[PDB]
């Protein structure tokens, strides 16, 4: 709702398509 | 944050701290959703059993920040507020129901590798995402326990718990503008936000665009990460249409 096209994408994450250390448990509780 | 651990560079860019001017001192989470708007919990602000009403002039943010205490140099961005807005049915007398609030920055803050904004959830979104079992991300420099402070901003990822169990686990009543989140006694896993967590972010990333939206914002517990106590968020999404309105009217 902000307008912002970029949002919620980490420059030093997302953006080089790189993970953060625990991003996969998130991941892991949507499925299990 | 209590029982997390470190955040690493960048991870959370949409953190921001609420600081009093004088005294120097950190009051509170909050998140940057515009280059000039920053999304807080109402009580930050207001509190009248504590003669809690800070103005403008009062407050300070910074944004872009990884240390508690040491200067980032040309990476912090220290912002004055030009107005802040708090949710017109804020409900501080009895469960802090519509814990919400937005603060106007004086001027724009530049994006950057460690400064960058937040999504706030569309419906499908929501609907997706917003289920009990679903675990989010907290995120703060507040207390490390119930009794101090982390020297490096704070993480720690929690479930969202089913209703009944929440209801249960307080005699407050709660409202459906509340979720709450947290490790059940028999779970085996640990964490809360803690005093200084309040106002922050519970962000959750979406598995279809790959994005991080902001479901909830720390808003009340009893204690910091009691057997069979869970933290409550105001839930963001429900109250979307005044957050909507705001910006739409006075970011001009
Ligand atoms: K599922």
């Amino acid at each position: 709702g902000s307008g912002e096209a970029d949002c919620g994408l980490r420059p030093l994450f997302e953006k080089k398509s790189l993970e953060d250390k625990t991003e996969r448990e998130l991941l892991e509780s949507y499925i299990d | 944050i209590v029982e997390g651990s470190d955040a690493e560079i960048g991870m959370s860019p949409w953190q921001v701290m609420l600081f009093r001017k004088s005294p120097q001192e950190l009051l509170c989470g909050a998140s940057l959703i515009s280059d000039r708007w920053v999304l807080t919990a109402a009580h930050c602000l207001l509190y009248p059993p504590w003669d809690k009403n800070f103005t403008e002039n009062d407050l300070l943010v910074r944004i872009g920040k990884h240390s508690r205490t040491r200067y980032e140099r040309n990476i912090e961005k220290i912002s004055m507020l030009e107005k802040i807005y708090i949710h017109p049915r804020y409900n501080w007398r009895e469960n802090l129901d519509r814990d919400i609030a937005l603060m106007k920055l004086k001027k724009p803050v530049a994006f950057s590798d460690y400064i960058h904004p937040v999504c706030l959830p569309d419906r499908e979104t929501a609907a997706s995402l917003l289920q009990a079992g679903y675990k989010g991300r907290v995120t703060g420099w507040g207390n490390l326990k119930e009794t101090g402070q982390p020297s490096v901003l704070q993480v720690v990822n929690l479930p969202i718990v089913e209703r009944p169990v929440c209801k249960d686990s307080t005699r407050i009543r709660i409202t459906d503008n509340m979720f709450c989140a947290g490790y059940k006694p028999d779970e085996g896993k640990r964490g809360d936000a803690c005093e200084g967590d309040t106002g922050g972010p519970f962000v959750m990333k979406s598995p279809f665009n790959n994005r991080w939206y902001q479901m909830g914002i720390v808003s009340w517990g009893e204690g910091c990460d009691r057997d069979g106590k869970y933290g409550f968020y105001t839930h963001v999404f429900r109250l979307k249409k005044w957050i909507q309105k705001v910006i739409d009217q006075f970011g001009e």
